[PDB]
RNA sequence: GCGGCGG
DNA sequence: CCGCCG
């Protein structure tokens, strides 16, 4: 698997969940700071989402701060999941495109 | 042949502190006591 | 599984504390594996092993806490779960204070010594009432006590 | 005192006679530096 | 008040030098610099090469002689000789005693211009028929030099020894309270120096002082 | 690190591209002679024992220092494959 | 760390300069006595800040280098636009960083001289530096830290 | 003594690669500018000690 | 591949006690085991050496 | 070879100085001593005590003046004055201004043989009807003298200020290894200097070196 | 080939 | 995993 592309078009994105189900019977919680970071850091937003007053354009790669924002917001109660590009849904047969992999080089 | 201690050589004490020689310092500028007597080796505290 | 509001609260709090301990132990673990300076030392096996002893206690607290019944019966007559018993030894006039609770609630540190449901002395008391007199076996012999009373 | 600056080292430092040894690890066994040489006859490899 | 540089010298080994008063913190500013030179720059002498008659390599053994060639050449670097004129760059002491005796550094055949301040140094012990004859090359150098760095070859079968030129064993400086002046915040630098004998505490001090000055001048032409 | 590598990285759509450009330009620096540069007048690279880095130190060093300025052009299909090597030998002794 | 840390000593009495001026003077003489330490639990400022007030950032270090103050001592120092209550160590730290990377303003924008430097405070420093000033520039700060971190480490004792 | 001048001259801006015992991640090998030094051992930068 | 010599530690004509070291082994001096030497050591950090 | 003393000076504040090659651990023997000097010996100027007419304490506030006593006194430490001859051991600067004006260091009335190279130095901003009149004392000294150490008493109600004599701000030196054919264990001393402007990094250096030399001499006559 | 040993 | 000795 390698990275050769032009923003592959197929927009079928993965939704990064911000809340974890069961640890003590049923009760929704904010996944640990670390774990969320793991899932959203250096990612590319599939679709746009205004969360706490700011307009996080579609396709923007959310830096660490941005992910903090999303967490801070989740605290308030404005978003439970996240639209983001990923390899799990790349169209490029053999390989993966820029927008889907993400930031980290 | 004669094996004089040089930079790459590794020494160790009976307690388990093992290590290699990093720099061979000229008595000139190495840690000395009030009375002229200089020390011979400096073990980094952090490994304890 | 049967718990008292008191019992519940206690086990709930302990669980909280062990979560903090796990988060700490973890942080620690992570640092070690990240160090890669001094390997093969009781640095991993200890950190790890420590974290395990925790997680285990946690699984025990979550299990018990995930499916326990709460019996609100402060007004009853016969010794049942949640009952606080007091036994006097006919001979020495010794006053002993105890409370029978489910295995998970037992704890000699408590005000009334909390004894297990399926605990010998625990067995002996369940099903009896003020006045009764009973025995069990003890290394020195066997001492019978009389239930002087039973508060909530 | 430093030795390089002759200025003291703020704070007492422990020192003493420690028994330390040199190990069967001379760097004599430590520096094969290759430029060019022999190749295997059957399989093309720069064996030495 | 001009630094009263006093001196108390006993022998050619010890040599304390007092010098005060000195404005706040110069005692140290001088004390250390001089110390560093004293041990690293001062010139002297050491046994640079030796040769025993029936020995081919340094790791050999000579009949009727307790000590091994290495136990010996080891003891020779402990030999402190003393030349008197530059015309003495490379001296070759000669020694040879036989039978039941204890070879001491005093048994070297005298060389009119140079003296051995290291007399009772134990060189070797001889049982019977202990035929020991050897020539030890000595030089005037500076600092430390590994026998592998110079590789002296007077005779095809002689073994080079390690160079121990620094004629000082230990230097120490002390900064004490004030003696004269209108202020109490002052330095009283007194440094005590230790020499093997080759040169004198004072001799050293001065040379060091010079080397220092010598370098100071190097700040002349910019570029 | 290296002289404005960040500036360099900014000049390419992909990291690895920079390398390729950097390289091939270091090649043309030696092949067609070492006088095929564009910024030799002032601030041309330099060495320490004798200011001689003006003649032949490292190639890539040059390439980069040249690429740092808006002198050279790089493209997918800029000049006809073969016509480039022909014209280069012609204009460079 | 050892250079950014601050010291706290013993306090015979209530450190109230929160309000008294005879508290600036008295508390400041009781300090010249053997009563109140150069780092007493005084709310507004411990006598330590009262005595020494440094204008230029350099001003402080030199006083240190002359023996007046130790690096880990709470003093007052006039910076770009604020009279800040910090220690020489801390300040020194600022400079180091602000030196590694030329943009001095962007420097103190990414460091917190409010706590001793911990592996993390640094971790995050590096990370921030990378995103903020570029790759190579950060490299420079690392080397910088490496250097100082080590020197102080040796003289700290 | 002139050869050294040469060697140090040929190395100017070239770099070499270094490898650790078990190569585990991409950083198991990094590139560095060599600076000629005395002795046998190889001088390695502390900060990268964590990598390899 | 290590040196293995025996260095006599006794002098000519000496009254020896039964079971007394006549010569020292490869790494034993005075009859004691020795492997390396005792050096004066300061326990602190240097630049990074 | 002869230490190549290269120089890179920009302005009168910064000054880079390289000096190699040098023998084993010598850059450090030079560097440190020079630094020790460059900060404690170099003579210059610093404001000693100040006095604002209506002000009594160090911690207060003059109406019509944004700056606090503290800030002003602070600012004054920044003041860099330069005397011309010995006759000026202690000079009193006077300055009075009112109304809506910015009080710069160039507002002090000119004194005969004294010069103010820190003109645009912002001392205080005066609001409407801002009465600011003070007298700042300036002296020639060496090093740093805490306001609590000297304690000048021109006017019994005035305030003593820490003395910033040294016109040198900080000093940094590095001992990097340098190559020379045969051996590589060589010292290369590059020392960088920062000055307030009163004198240049190059002058300061020389002065230092001289001062050091001068002391080397005092090791002349025994007793 | 099998023993030993470094990280 | 990589490396080296006998
Ligand atoms: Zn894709």
């Amino acid at each position: 698997i390698v990275v050769r592309e032009a923003d592959c078009g197929t927009t079928n994105y993965i939704s990064v969940p911000l809340f974890q189900p069961d640890e003590v019977t049923r009760s929704l919680r904010l996944r640990k700071r670390a774990d969320i970071e793991a899932g959203l850091y250096g990612r590319v937003l599939a679709r746009e989402v205004e969360v706490l007053g700011v307009r996080l354009e579609e396709g923007r790669y959310l830096s660490m701060d941005d992910v903090h924002l999303l967490i801070k917001a989740a605290e308030a109660g404005e978003i439970q999941e996240v639209p983001v590009r990923s390899p799990l849904t790349c169209q490029t047969r053999y390989g993966v495109c820029q927008k889907c992999y993400g930031y980290d080089l | 042949q004669k094996r004089k201690l040089q930079v790459g050589d590794k020494l160790a004490n009976r307690h388990g502190n093992k290590g290699v020689v990093a720099k061979i310092l000229p008595v000139e500028d190495m840690p000395h006591l009030p009375d002229g007597t200089p020390v011979d080796v400096i073990l980094n505290p952090l490994g304890v | 599984v049967k718990l008292t509001k008191a019992g519940y609260e206690r086990l709930m709090q302990q669980l909280e504390r062990e979560r903090e301990r796990l988060q700490e132990a973890t942080k620690i673990l992570q640092e070690l594996m990240e160090s890669s300076d001094d390997y093969d030392d009781s640095g991993l096996e200890a950190a790890k092993q420590e974290k395990a002893r925790i997680e285990a206690r946690i699984d025990s607290l979550e299990d018990i806490l995930s499916r326990a019944v709460i019996l609100e019966e402060g007004s009853g007559e016969v010794i049942g779960l949640g009952s606080v018993v007091e036994l006097e030894d006919p001979l020495s006039g010794e006053r002993l204070s105890v409370q029978v609770v489910s295995p998970a609630e037992a704890n000699v540190l408590d005000t009334p010594m909390k004894i297990s449901d399926a605990s010998p002395m625990g067995k002996a008391l369940l099903g009896h009432r003020v006045g009764d007199v009973l025995s069990l076996d003890t290394p020195k012999g066997r001492r019978e006590f009389r239930v002087v009373a039973i508060h909530g | 005192y430093d030795g390089r600056t002759g200025e003291p080292i703020e704070g007492p430092i422990v020192v003493g006679q420690m028994f330390i040894m040199k190990l069967y690890h001379m760097v004599e066994d430590k520096m094969h530096a290759r430029s060019t040489g022999p190749y295997s006859l059957i399989t093309q490899q720069p064996l030495g | 008040k001009a630094p009263v540089f006093t001196v108390r010298t006993q022998g050619r080994e010890y040599g304390e030098f007092v010098l005060e008063p000195l404005e706040r913190g110069f005692g140290v500013t001088l004390g250390n610099p001089l110390r560093r030179i004293l041990l690293s720059s001062i010139p002297g002498t050491a046994v640079t090469s030796v040769y025993i008659e029936d020995v081919l390599h340094e790791f050999s053994t000579i009949p009727g002689v307790k000590e091994d060639v290495v136990e010996i050449i080891l003891n020779l670097k402990e030999l402190v000789v003393r030349f008197l004129n530059p015309s003495l760059q490379t001296v070759t002491l000669l020694l040879k005693a036989e039978g039941p005796k204890e070879v001491k550094a005093r048994d070297f055949l005298p060389v009119a211009d140079v003296e051995i301040m290291n007399p009772d140094l134990h060189i070797a012990t001889l049982e019977e028929g202990g035929r020991l004859n050897m020539e030890v090359r000595v030089d005037r150098g500076v600092g430390y030099v590994p026998a592998e760095k110079h590789g002296i070859k007077d005779r095809i079968n002689a073994i080079p020894v390690d160079a121990v030129f620094s004629p000082v064993r230990r230097v120490a400086f002390q900064v004490e309270d004030t003696r004269l002046g209108q202020r109490t915040d002052l330095d009283k630098l007194t440094l005590r120096i230790w020499t093997d004998g080759s040169v004198t505490p004072l001799e050293a001090l001065n040379q060091a002082v010079e080397i220092l000055r010598e370098h100071l001048t190097y700040f002349s032409n910019p570029q | 690190a290296e002289p404005g590598i960040d500036k360099l990285f900014g000049m390419v759509d992909s990291k690895y591209r920079l390398t390729v450009v950097v390289a091939k330009r270091a090649q043309q620096l030696l092949r067609h002679g070492f006088k095929n540069t564009v910024l030799e007048p002032e601030e041309r690279p330099k060495m320490q024992t004798l200011e001689g880095l003006f003649d032949d130190p490292n190639a890539v060093t040059w390439a980069m220092k040249e690429l740092l300025t808006g002198r050279l052009v790089f493209g997918e299909n800029l000049v006809p494959e073969d016509r480039l090597q022909k014209e280069m030998e012609r204009l460079y002794p | 760390y050892y250079i950014t840390q601050v010291r706290k000593e013993k306090k015979g009495a209530g450190l109230e300069f929160a309000t008294p001026e005879e508290a600036l003077a008295a508390h400041e003489r009781g300090e010249v006595a053997l009563n109140a330490p150069i780092k007493v639990a005084g709310r507004e400022t411990s006598v330590g800040r009262l005595k020494y007030v440094f204008a230029n950032p350099d001003e402080a270090l030199l006083a240190v280098a002359h023996g007046i103050v130790d690096l880990q001592d709470v003093v007052t120092v006039r910076y770009m636009g604020k009279r800040l209550e910090t220690s020489p160590g801390r300040i020194l730290f600022a400079r180091i960083v602000a030196e590694a990377v030329e943009d001095e303003k962007v420097a103190w924008e990414l460091i917190q001289l409010d706590v001793p430097q911990e592996k993390n405070s640094l971790k995050d420093l590096v990370y921030q530096a990378f995103l903020r000033l570029g790759m190579e520039k950060t490299a420079r700060l690392l080397d910088a830290l490496k250097y100082y971190g080590f020197t102080f480490s040796t003289t700290s004792g | 003594d002139e050869v050294w001048d040469a060697l140090e001259e040929v190395i100017h801006g070239k770099v070499v690669l270094l490898n650790r015992a078990p190569t585990l991640h991409r950083l198991g090998i990094q590139a560095f500018q060599p600076v000629l030094v005395e002795g046998q051992s190889i001088q390695l930068h502390p900060l990268v000690c964590e990598a390899f | 591949g290590t040196a293995l010599d025996q260095r006599p530690r006794v002098v000519v004509g000496q009254r020896v006690r039964k079971g007394d070291l006549l010569a020292d082994g490869p790494a034993s001096e005075n009859g004691f085991l020795a492997l390396g030497q005792n050096v004066l050591v300061a326990i602190m950090p240097f630049d990074g050496y």
